[PDB]
């Protein structure tokens, strides 16, 4: 529920104000998820990363 | 993913009626009168539960179960 | 006249066209020559009046005259923030295996309310995550759904697949801490709605945790909000400056309310009139018709406020407003402490 | 620490006075500029906030002639307290008799 | 049974089909428009007229 | 020490050493997840 308008003069250009009680109510709760990748690997000698 | 329990705006009570929803869907009732029945008066609820998608029996489908 | 002039600025808020005008409070003494508005608290006594129209389980409407706008938004915003309940706060979780996240679900569980009594709670010092048992709640929820052993051969529901498939809060268990158990009676904590929906498992998935709720206010963070909408609006006052009577009696039913323009047959005609100008919500549609401007003048009563509280069913609102007065007061009285102190 | 006083300016004049308060919103400001402002002997009143970030406003009284300006605020938060306990038993008394009618 | 239900009544309920073939709404929903339409306070009818 | 790991299909408890194989029983699915841990974790509700 967007209101155009001007309040607190937080929004002098293209910036908006978000409600603190919306923003902990879940409103544009996002999730960032990130993947870490490791390798163990047998080399040409008989031995291998433990 | 699924309903959430508090409105956005307001805060309402929500979660709980997401059922009842969907019943009235599965039921003859269409949005409007379903929403106005289920006591939404204010159109924040109404866009709540309408503007809603239901993603968390597709994520179940999925799981590893 | 000048006098109607003043007298209309200094009590009614007209809505213009294109812009609302008199929307300041100007009652102070200097502002007005002939009206002496300094501060009587005898004349504030006698004008002052509270008429509750609607009081029904979480939900309350009543009209306060005589005060101001400036204490109006003052109780309103008490309500909505400085009026302290139990919320979910910490969350230890012990294997779970479901889809949803562990942080959306304890933000879910945060939002959920507690029908708890925050008066007989404290709020809980800096530190100590242990909780003691005077400013903690505990509700432990164990859930693990599994596959039916009796069901249909092809079972395409989940309801006849699968037992305990949509874990809602009606699963939460409150586990008393020391005299607790006596101290409140059994059936009094329990979650509010009681048919909340937390989330959905599959068999195999198991969701246990334990839920610390302590004390907090709304500021801090909007599950401590006991009130779900607490507003107030402006009595309307509806008057019409000429009589308006034929079909242009049907056209300001069409344009105002249902509720508030009513038309009757005094001589054969139908001439309208104001009924209740409470359910009127000034949609200005009545703009709309040329002629039909003219004829009306909306208008907003500066003391007199239709307050509207619809709680999340934690309190009844009546109590709800008694706490945030008293909220008020223990401010008032902190403060004039701390200037005795001072002095 | 809450609630915490300053003069105009070095010379100490008591006619000019800001309160700066702590752990408050625009709630309490504006409920005693209200209730304040319908005295008399006050020249100006007027409550700010310093920066949304940190919870504290600053009220800022000048009186007309040799006022401390503490009595001022002392006078305007009895009234606002004793308007509280008013509408309180105002409230109290309304659903009272509310539901004795009901039932 | 849709069609069985179908032919001995003209108006078909969606939650009545669903109860009793214990099926899901998406293939009650799918069997129900394959072959009928909806009419507001009158349930399900059959898309053609009778022949 | 055994060690268990979960299938990315057949979702039952295998118990394998180091340096073997990853596979699974009645199947022969390569992907091998790990259980959730035991320890107690605390979340913020915020
Ligand atoms: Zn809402
Ligand atoms: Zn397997």
């Amino acid at each position: 529920t967007v209101a155009v308008m001007s309040y607190s003069g937080y929004d002098i250009e293209d910036a908006l104000v978000l409600n603190k009680a919306s923003l902990d109510r879940g409103f544009g709760r996002c999730l960032v998820y990130k993947n870490a990748k490791c390798t163990l690997k047998r080399y040409t000698n008989q031995t291998f990363d433990k | 993913m699924i309903i959430p329990v508090r409105c956005f705006t307001c805060g309402k009570i929500v979660g709980n009626k997401w059922e009842a929803y969907l019943g009235l869907l599965q039921a003859e009732y269409t949005e409007g009168d379903a929403l106005d029945a289920l006591g939404l008066k204010r159109y924040c609820c109404r866009r709540m539960l309408l503007a809603h998608v239901d993603l968390i029996e597709k994520l179940l489908n999925y799981a590893p179960l | 006249a000048a006098s109607q002039a003043v007298e209309e600025m200094r009590s009614r808020v007209v809505l213009g066209e294109f812009g609302v005008r008199n929307v300041h409070t100007t009652d102070f003494p200097g502002n007005y020559s002939g009206y002496d508005d300094a501060w009587d608290q005898d004349r504030f006594e006698k004008n002052f009046r509270v008429d509750v129209v609607h009081m029904d389980e979480n939900s309350l409407e009543f009209d306060m005259v005589g005060i101001d706008a400036a204490i109006a938004n003052a109780f309103r915003r008490i309500l909505l923030a400085e009026v302290p309940t139990m919320a979910v706060e910490k969350v230890l979780v012990y294997n779970n295996t479901s889809i949803v996240q562990d942080e959306i679900l304890a933000h879910r569980l945060g939002l959920i309310p507690i029908h708890a009594d925050p008066r007989l709670f404290e709020y809980r010092n800096q530190g100590d995550e242990e909780g003691t048992e005077i400013d903690t709640l505990q509700f432990r929820l164990q859930v693990r759904c599994t596959r039916n052993p009796h069901a249909a051969k092809d079972s395409s529901d989940p309801n006849e697949l699968y037992v305990n498939h949509k874990v809602y809060t009606r699963h939460m268990t409150w586990i008393p801490l020391g005299n607790q158990a006596d101290l409140f009676p059994e059936g009094t904590i329990r979650p509010v709605h009681d048919d909340i929906l937390i989330a959905q498992l599959r068999p195999g998935q198991e969701i246990d945790l334990l839920m610390h709720c302590v004390k907090g206010i709304g500021k801090d963070h909007a599950k401590f909000s006991p009130v779900a909408t607490a507003s107030y609006r402006l009595l309307p006052d509806i008057t019409l400056l000429e009589p308006v009577e034929g079909e242009a009696a049907e056209e300001l039913s069409r344009c105002f309310s249902p509720g508030v323009i009513e038309v009757q047959e005094v001589q054969g005609k139908k001439v309208a009139r104001v009924a209740n100008p409470r359910l009127d919500t000034f949609s200005r549609e009545i703009f709309r018709n040329e002629k039909l401007k003219k004829v009306v003048r909306l208008a907003r009563v500066r003391d007199h406020y239709i307050f509207s509280v619809e709680s999340t069913g934690v309190l009844p609102p009546d109590v709800l407003v008694s706490e945030a007065i008293k909220v008020l007061m223990g401010k008032c009285r902190r403060f004039l402490d701390e200037l005795d102190a001072v002095q | 620490k809450t609630a915490l006083e300053m003069v105009q300016a070095a010379g100490t004049d008591r006619h000019c006075v800001t309160f700066v308060l702590h752990e408050e919103d625009h709630t309490l400001g504006n409920s005693l500029r209200y209730m304040i402002m319908k005295n008399p002997e006050v020249e100006f009143c007027g409550y700010t906030t310093t920066h949304p970030s940190e919870s504290k406003i600053n009220l800022r009284i000048q009186t007309r002639g040799t006022l401390p300006a503490v009595e001022p605020f002392q006078r305007g938060l009895n009234e606002l307290m004793n308007v509280c306990q008013h509408v309180l038993d105002k409230f109290e008394a309304s659903i009272k008799d509310y539901k004795d009618q009901k039932a | 049974f849709v069609m069985w239900k179908f032919t001995q009544s003209r108006w078909v309920v969606r939650k009545e089909v669903a109860t009793v073939t214990k099926l899901c709404a998406e293939d009650v929903k799918d069997f129900l428009e394959h072959m009928a339409v909806v009419r507001i306070n009158k349930g399900w009818e059959f898309i053609l007229p009778y022949d | 020490q055994p060690m268990i790991y979960i299938c990315g299909e057949c979702h039952t408890e295998n118990e394998i050493k180091s340096r073997d194989p990853i596979r699974c029983r009645e199947c022969g699915y390569r992907i091998m997840y790990k259980k959730r841990t035991k320890r107690l974790v605390v979340f913020d509700a915020r």
